[PDB]
């Protein structure tokens, strides 16, 4: 059967994803002095990794029933630390930088990947890798920098970015070592995550300022429910486009997805960009393109 | 399943010669960038020895001299050096399906001619044709609640191997689909065994089985094993024999 339902139910689940993201994060709540802005975080990735591992237990006991996982705990708990770490350091940089920006910096993870195989897994690539990772880094400077310097946002960027490469490396070890699957992995990270997030929000005392501030605008709870399923329903359809057609297809299809969540996030929600600007995006879309196509 | 092929039947070697014996899989063994394959070596009458995990790693405490190599579905082992400790007989077996299968086995010769355990295997030698039967394996300086999987292997006359099913210390257990309808396994914590129950056995069960220690990296390696049951099936009582 033909099968390019997976490139629309991820693009369309994912591009739903991002637009509730830009709702919910850079919402505005309340005018005058009584204006508010989303600093709750945490509650939110909370809230997405029960959701995501809800729908992941779902699909297990559903499908593919027969598996056994070889993984430790242990390894899921900490690559749980650092995939939780990057999502929630990229969800607050969005209180700082506009959407676009926190998109396209989250999009070049190949360069964080590139830089701790080298250092770290001390391995080699070709010099097309190089010359790739090249023009993502142009078009990085062109967009993030202009002639006319680095605050919060892009130092939360940047760690979240470090973070995303120490979870795609840990992910990869344990892949290749214990021959995870991408349902147990989804379930058993999201598992760790909101266990870890539940503990921290509670122990903090956010879950009581989230509440108040929920019945102060509950129509953000509809929101954040929609934004778990959608982000839920694209890792479903993400697992299954790698079960049918491998991680290239799957990552081809994410960049593209990216990039038209760029633009309509710049053409949707007014958010002001310079014609430089677009070169930079474009090029480092580009890069990434070439990037995939050659390994 | 994967079926796996060993080339060479049987190697005439002198020592001091370099010997590589192939291992071809009917299926690509790969995954993400890992070939899962093992190697074994079996001395007459002793248990296999485990030697190498995944296509190339070499086993702590195993001489240097050994040294895999391939990829996707060719593999060989390599012995540079070879002394009259290391002739025996080689097995490959790939861990890409939960059916574990083994190769049938290349021998070699001389041209001219707190982490230890101890399993101890027990149950009936001659048994009749369609009777059930129980074999049980005491661990002994570990425990079988701690880690590691916990496997039932027999090896049929001629030298084949087949995996039949394991208890993980979870409590989960995998069986081999050929034989799940037949065989169960279950453990007794409070006695650290695990037994194996075999019903309606046949002519074609004859054979040695162990029980082996297992644990999973790049495939699953059965590492220790037991010294192994002799059962045979027939349809007389065996007398004076
Ligand atoms: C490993 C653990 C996993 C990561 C856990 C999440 C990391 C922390 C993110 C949440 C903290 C939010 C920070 C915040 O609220 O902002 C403060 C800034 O946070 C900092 O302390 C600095 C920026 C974030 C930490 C990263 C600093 C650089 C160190 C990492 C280097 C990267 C390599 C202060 O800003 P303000 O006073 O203007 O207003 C804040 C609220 N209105
Ligand atoms: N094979 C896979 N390819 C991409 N993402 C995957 C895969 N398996 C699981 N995922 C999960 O899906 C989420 C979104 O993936 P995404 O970042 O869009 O992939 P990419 O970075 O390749 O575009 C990630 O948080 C990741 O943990």
């Amino acid at each position: 059967l033909r099968l390019p339902l997976c490139f629309l139910g991820v693009f369309v689940c994912y591009f739903y994803y991002g637009i509730l993201q830009e709702k919910i994060t850079r919402g505005k709540y309340g005018e005058g002095a009584k204006q508010e802005t989303f600093t709750f975080a945490l509650t939110l990735v909370f809230i997405q990794c029960v959701i995501n591992a809800v729908f992941a237990k779902i699909l297990i006991q559903f499908f593919d029933t027969a598996r056994v996982d070889h993984t430790r705990s242990w390894l899921y708990a900490a690559c749980s630390i650092s995939y939780l770490g990057a999502m929630v350091s990229s969800n607050s940089a969005l209180q700082f930088v506009n959407y676009p920006t926190q998109v396209l910096g989250k999009s070049c993870k190949p360069i964080p990947v590139m830089l701790l195989g080298v250092t770290l897994l001390k391995k080699k690539y070709p010099l097309a890798k190089y010359l790739c990772v090249l023009l993502i880094v142009a078009g990085v400077a062109l967009f993030m920098y202009k002639p006319k310097t680095v605050g919060y946002g892009e130092l939360l960027l940047l760690l979240s970015l470090t973070l995303d490469g120490l979870t795609g490396v840990s992910q990869d070890h344990m892949r290749a070592h214990y021959q995870t699957g991408s349902n147990h992995m989804m379930l058993n990270i999201n598992l760790w995550s909101t266990l870890l997030l539940g503990m921290g929000i509670l122990f903090t005392g956010e879950l009581w300022e989230f509440l108040s501030f929920a019945e102060r605008y509950p129509a953000i709870i509809y929101n954040i429910l929609l934004f778990g399923l959608t982000s839920a329903l694209g890792q479903s359809f993400i697992f299954m486009t790698v079960v049918y057609f491998g991680p290239l297809t799957c990552s081809i299809i994410t960049t593209t997805r990216k990039f038209f969540t760029i633009l309509a996030s710049v053409i949707l929600f007014a958010n002001p960009i310079s014609p430089m600007q677009w070169v930079g995006t474009v090029l480092v879309f580009l890069g990434l393109g070439l990037d995939a196509k050659f390994g | 399943d994967i079926v796996m092929t060993q080339s060479p039947a049987s190697l005439t070697v002198s020592l001091g010669q370099s010997v590589t014996i192939s291992c071809r899989a009917s299926e690509n063994v790969e995954y993400y960038g890992t070939s899962l394959m093992q190697w074994y070596q079996q001395k007459p009458g002793q248990p296999p020895k485990f030697l190498i995990y995944g296509a190339s790693n070499i086993e702590s405490g195993v001489p240097a001299r050994f040294s895999g190599s391939g990829s996707g579905t060719d593999f060989s082992l390599n012995i540079h050096p070879v002394e009259e400790d290391d002739i025996a007989m080689y097995f490959c077996q790939q861990s890409r399906k939960v059916p574990y299968t083994f190769g049938s086995g290349t021998k070699l010769e001389i041209k001219g001619s707190s982490g230890e355990v101890q399993l101890q295997e027990s149950g009936p030698g001659l048994v009749k044709p369609s009777q059930s039967l129980s074999l049980t394996c005491s661990v002994t300086g570990y425990s079988i609640t701690s880690d590691y999987y916990w496997n039932w292997i027999r090896q049929f006359p001629g030298n084949k191997l087949e995996w039949m099913a394991y208890i993980r210390y979870d409590g989960t257990s995998d069986y081999n689909p050929s034989l799940k309808n037949r065989i169960s396994i279950t453990r007794d914590t409070s006695k650290n065994q695990f037994f194996l129950k075999l019903n309606s056995v046949a002519t074609e069960d004859t054979a040695t089985y162990y029980c082996a220690r297992a644990y999973y990296y790049d495939g699953i390696n059965f590492d220790y094993w037991g010294q192994g049951t002799t059962l045979t099936v027939s349809s007389e009582n065996l007398y004076f024999q």
